[PDB]
RNA sequence: GUCCUAAGGUAGCGAAAUUCCUUGUCGGGUAAGUUCCGACCCGCACGAAAGGCGCAACGAUCUGGGCACUGUCUCAACGAGAGACUCGGUGAAAUUAUAGUACCUGUGAAGAUGCAGGUUACCCGCGACAGGACGGAAAGACCCCGUGGAGCUUUACUGCAGCCUGAUAUUGAAUGUUGGUAAUUGACCUUCUAACCCGCCGCCCUUAUCGGGCGGGGAGACAGUGUCAGGUGGGCAGUUUGACUGGGGCGGUCGCCUCCUAAAAGGUAACGGAGGCGCCCAAAGGUUCCCUCAGAAUGGUUGGAAAUCAUUCGCAGAGUGUAAAGGCACAAGGGAGCUUGACUGCGAGACCUACAAGUCGAGCAGGGACGAAAGUCGGGCUUAGUGAUCCGGUGGUUCCGCAUG
RNA sequence: AUAGGCCCAGGCGACUGUUUAGCAAAAACACAGGUCUCUGCGAAGCCGUAAGGCGAAGUAUAGGGGCUGACGCCUGCCCGG
RNA sequence: GAACAGUGGUAGGAGAGCGUUCUAAGGGCUGUGAAGCCAGACCGGAAGGACUGGUGGAGCGCUUAGAAGUGAGAAUGCCGGUAUGAGUAGCGAAAGAGGGGUGAGAAUCCCCUCCACCGAAUGCCUAAGGUUUCCUGAGGAAGGCUCGUCCGCUCAGGGUUAG
RNA sequence: UUAUCCUUGGGAGUCAGACUGCGAGUGAUAAGAUCCGUAGUCGAAAGGGAAACAGCCCAGACCGCCAGCUAAGGUCCCAAAG
RNA sequence: UGUGGGUAGGGGUGAAAUGCCAAUCGAACCUGGAGAUAGCUGGUUCUCUCCGAAAUAGCUUUAGGGCUAGCCUCAAGGUAA
RNA sequence: GACCGAUAGUGAACCAGUACCGUGAGGGAAAGGUGAAAAGCACCCCGGAAGGGGAGUGAAAGAGAUCCUGAAACCGUGUGCCUACAAGUAGUCAGAGCCCGUUAACGGGUGAUGGCGUGCCUUUUGUAGAAUGAACCGGCGAGUUACGAUCUCGUGCAAGGUUAAGCAGAAGAUGCGGAGCCGCAGCGAAAGCGAGUCUGAAUAGGGCGCAUGAGUACGUGGUCGUAGACCCGAAACCAGGUGA
RNA sequence: UCAUAGGAUAUGAGAAGGCAGACCCGGGGAACUGAAACAUCUAAGUACCCGGAGGAAGAGAAAGCAAAUGCGAUUCCCUGA
């Protein structure tokens, strides 16, 4: 059988142009009276997924295009 | 699985949506259309054909 | 054949 | 076999270090912005092209290279110097 | 007397099938009695139908003591038979890495036939004995561990049966009565009979204590049953019931901050040594301007050791919201004026780091605060004061909206 | 050849019975007796989805359940949970 | 080809190879003796490969490539065979003795004699169950814990009669 | 002077460590104890020495040799060499 | 005590020991789901060569498991960092 | 039929769902090969027979029914060398003596005596281990395959690459089949814009992209995913039956 | 009372039962297991039991698909993915 993808992964990640991994930031629902401006400002930003992470998952989104 | 640490998927939101009506045209850039012979009436069905 | 065995509780 | 009781202790925390003190030699070339050094208080000074920052890190205002100096009797200063351009 | 309680254990019994201390103490029995019997009562922790205290008879019951009796013993001897032993016949088994398989002291995964150094020993059997081969037998029942089971419990969690209760259908007819609505609909009580029910009687199908029919009688719109609902519910079911740990249990701990241990970068363990935190402040924030603290001596009304006043001395012996450390007197400490930068968009570049996060940041733009200006200001001397995702709420929104609006 | 040893005193269970086939026969279970409680008969209780049954061809002097356990003397106080 | 350097190794990574069965294509071998098996003092850096002789009596190599049920010393592994213990433990409650006979063979079978054991049974009958074990003749490989001429065993025949 | 180093990608294994020396804690300035730091060796390392002896001293086994020089440790005999 | 019958496993039966229900009982036996699952133990078969670890950090219902990092290896690059 | 060849392949090549086990449901084996042909050994001899020795038959009887081959363990007979003062993981290196004579090699067998030397495996910080496993010998006995993913290598074509089902055709190659798939463009949650785009009031800055061009189809290999997924092993759980 | 229930007789190549260990349509319907525990969820409408078949079954001739210049019963394969 055709493998699946993992759609909690798929709900959550992005392929860039170069096949990096883009991502939220966690720390991002809720508590923002103990989150600093600067901080706010920055979860508030997309980021990528780390080498070491990507080697972990990579495979659970294959299928994605 | 991370044995048992929180996995980074599930660490991280789910972001956006996604539209049924989303539209994705064939795109054609310019350098494509050199390679037609001059005065030509460049078509979707002629391009695909 | 022992009741509890060798080196017993 | 008896076992005597035994009691507890009341101690066992400690913070994370928080891996302060120099980032930078004195004499390497720094870009604007590298942190020069880490502390709580000013055991270092912000010298020439130096900055402090709210947890008083000490970094560097433009690109040069780093120099860690005396600064009086008792004090010391880090200052950030052009290259020879 | 006083405190407390729903009430404070009566009679009887008591070192007990109960007594830790304990061989309690005293008496009896014995030459000598941790047992036994009788007393005593500081009952660790008896006690009245999970009965209390007695009790004739009864017991392959348990306990202590006697008479008799004895190879139980002092302390063993002899004899009989069955094996064992020899010959003839027949002929297994567990076990088994290969073995030409000494001893001592030592060594070594810390207890050696096999290693070292010595000591001893001609080769092969047969009868015997079990010290060793950590002998054989059985992948230790103890103990721990496994996010392994099963049985059992309950005021563990979630369910289910059963049971109770209501609504509604089956379910009809009258009568009053009492709530919205002046004439219409709900609730309630009583009555009726025709549904439904009868594990009542007679008759018939019929040789039938089944069933059905017919006729009486009883009961009756109740019950029973269906659907829905609430309650109860270890009766039953599926499961959960943390980890660390000088074994486990029990105690303690679990995240964050500061110091020491920490070996002069950074980092660094232990159930090592010490403390803090889960906030606070509308100023205790920003800025401009001005300033200097503890304590002591001496003088002085109330007024003292110490209140406020004055002088002198005074690197700080103070302060810095709060633990500690590092800092801080061109103050980061104290005072006053005006304020809200405790800003919005960000952010070269760095630190830290497995990841997730965490930290610092010049500078740019917008629009401000204070300042004459220079300039400073994206909270607080610095470093704790916090919690991912999912899910849900609220506000905003040039986004999407399953034929189209 | 075959054919009770006996006695003094105590604990426990009144007694004859019963039980862990194959490590426990007992002081355990049962028991007659006591008491509490439920049950008006299509009884309660129990088995079964139900029909049908047991209860019982019984009917409160009967039936089911709990506790106690011959007999003797007795069985106190507390209804706050 | 030279020089220079290097070449201990568990987990493990990487490389190069050996051998096995099958297939395809070349090419071959074999009753003048295939495979297998046995032996040997041969060859290759290893896995391994030949040669000679014997046994065997009909199939089998080699080359290149392909495909895999492709390699065993351990799993208290499974199945089979055979050891060790060992001529050892045992031979399952009991009274026999001698004479005669039979026979290839006799403690053990038959006959005789005396002796001994059971006798509310170890006797007689009969259930259930078994199913021919019953009777006669013949037999002795196995069964019989020894032996065996005997037997509940082997082979032949036969045998059960109801108002 | 030496030949490493970095990046990307494929494939792992490891997450029981041990002792020794030195610097600390815990303990009794006990433990072949325990827990860190640091170096070594063992692990995964044969050879020589320390009688024997993973972890100490010397030293790293591609093979062959009936050659030679040394290390630690040794040179009366066992036992090579005073 | 014989004969003939009855009760059946989320069940029987129990003068109660969790006893007994065909040498099986804290839930019989057989077949199937079924090659259950096993972070555990055992085992895993030819050769030589090149290189060659770790027994740590972080987080973990985690501690004898795992994941990322560290340390090994192969390739391709950069190249001399 | 690049399937098995008698421990395989069906449990069953054979009088097998038999024998055997169980009250029952149910469980469930072992066991193939004389020879071309029976020509299956007349006759003689020892023996009660079994079994032999001849004689015959046959290509072969050492093919004689326990009958193709006939390994190993294990059991024997003979004897070249050694062995009754020796302390043994049984070898190894040194070595006389004696006995032999080969795939002819600085040969073969034996081994007085000397030196050195605690099996193998597993599991461990560490095992000669007084930890684990194996009596021995033999056979059998464990990373596979399918479909997906990804990387390396190879090949074809290349800003392109490629067909699936199906139809025809040896169960084939192959031809046809362009539906579809991947790539050539990204950015954004999205509308959308596009070598840019998103954020933002911004011609700022910043993120991700471009500039800084290779993919795709197939094959081998490595690894991953889903499947029992390297093999063996629970206690247990559930369903339907069989038993007083 | 009519009558009905019931009874009797006659006629029926009427039914019954088996069987593929398969495939099909229904009724009933687990658990282990996975989730690194577990309850929603999974395993799975699977195994299994039961009923009914037929050579196939089921489905089927739009109260459909869609959003075009539309399509025109059902089933099955490829694809969508
Ligand atoms: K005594
Ligand atoms: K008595
Ligand atoms: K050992
Ligand atoms: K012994
Ligand atoms: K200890
Ligand atoms: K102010
Ligand atoms: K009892
Ligand atoms: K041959
Ligand atoms: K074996
Ligand atoms: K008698
Ligand atoms: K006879
Ligand atoms: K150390
Ligand atoms: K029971
Ligand atoms: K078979
Ligand atoms: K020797
Ligand atoms: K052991
Ligand atoms: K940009
Ligand atoms: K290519
Ligand atoms: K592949
Ligand atoms: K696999
Ligand atoms: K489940
Ligand atoms: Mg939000
Ligand atoms: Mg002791
Ligand atoms: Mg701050
Ligand atoms: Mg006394
Ligand atoms: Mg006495
Ligand atoms: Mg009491
Ligand atoms: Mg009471
Ligand atoms: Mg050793
Ligand atoms: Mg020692
Ligand atoms: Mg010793
Ligand atoms: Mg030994
Ligand atoms: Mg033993
Ligand atoms: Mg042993
Ligand atoms: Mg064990
Ligand atoms: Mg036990
Ligand atoms: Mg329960
Ligand atoms: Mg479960
Ligand atoms: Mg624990
Ligand atoms: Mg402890
Ligand atoms: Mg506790
Ligand atoms: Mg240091
Ligand atoms: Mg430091
Ligand atoms: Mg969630
Ligand atoms: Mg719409
Ligand atoms: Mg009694
Ligand atoms: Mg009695
Ligand atoms: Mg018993
Ligand atoms: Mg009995
Ligand atoms: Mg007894
Ligand atoms: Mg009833
Ligand atoms: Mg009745
Ligand atoms: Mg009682
Ligand atoms: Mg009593
Ligand atoms: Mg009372
Ligand atoms: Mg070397
Ligand atoms: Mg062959
Ligand atoms: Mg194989
Ligand atoms: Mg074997
Ligand atoms: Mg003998
Ligand atoms: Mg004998
Ligand atoms: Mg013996
Ligand atoms: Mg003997
Ligand atoms: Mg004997
Ligand atoms: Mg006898
Ligand atoms: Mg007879
Ligand atoms: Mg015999
Ligand atoms: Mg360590
Ligand atoms: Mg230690
Ligand atoms: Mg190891
Ligand atoms: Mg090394
Ligand atoms: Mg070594
Ligand atoms: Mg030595
Ligand atoms: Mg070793
Ligand atoms: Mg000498
Ligand atoms: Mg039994
Ligand atoms: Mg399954
Ligand atoms: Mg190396
Ligand atoms: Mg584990
Ligand atoms: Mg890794
Ligand atoms: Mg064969
Ligand atoms: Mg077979
Ligand atoms: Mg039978
Ligand atoms: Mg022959
Ligand atoms: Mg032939
Ligand atoms: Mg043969
Ligand atoms: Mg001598
Ligand atoms: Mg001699
Ligand atoms: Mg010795
Ligand atoms: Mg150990
Ligand atoms: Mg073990
Ligand atoms: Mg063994
Ligand atoms: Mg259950
Ligand atoms: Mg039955
Ligand atoms: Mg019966
Ligand atoms: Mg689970
Ligand atoms: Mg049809």
């Amino acid at each position: 059988p055709k493998m699946k993808t993992h759609r909690g992964s798929a709900k959550r990640f992005k392929k860039t142009g170069s096949g990096k991994l883009k991502r939220s930031h966690a720390y991002t629902s809720h508590l923002f009276a103990n989150k600093s401006q600067k901080q706010k400002r920055k979860l508030r930003k997309s980021a990528v997924v780390s080498a070491g992470d990507f080697k972990r998952i990579k495979q659970m989104l294959a299928n994605i295009k | 699985f991370e044995g048992g640490q929180m996995p980074l998927f599930q660490r991280l939101p789910k972001r956006g949506f996604t539209n049924i009506n989303r539209k994705e045209y064939a795109v054609v850039n310019l350098d494509k259309l050199n390679g037609f012979a001059e005065g030509t009436e460049v078509t979707p069905e002629l391009l695909l054909e | 054949r022992l009741a509890l065995g060798d080196r017993a509780p | 076999a008896s076992k005597k009781g035994v009691g507890s202790t009341k101690n066992g925390r400690d913070s994370e270090a928080k891996r302060l003190g120099a980032k930078r030699a004195d004499g390497q070339f720094v870009t604007g912005g590298s942190i020069l050094y880490r502390q709580r208080g000013t055991k270092i000074y912000p010298g020439e092209n130096v900055g402090r920052g709210g947890d008083d890190t000490l970094f560097a205002k433009i690109d040069g290279t780093v120099k860690f100096e005396r600064f009086g009797r008792d004090r010391k200063k880090v200052s950030v110097y052009p290259v020879a351009q």
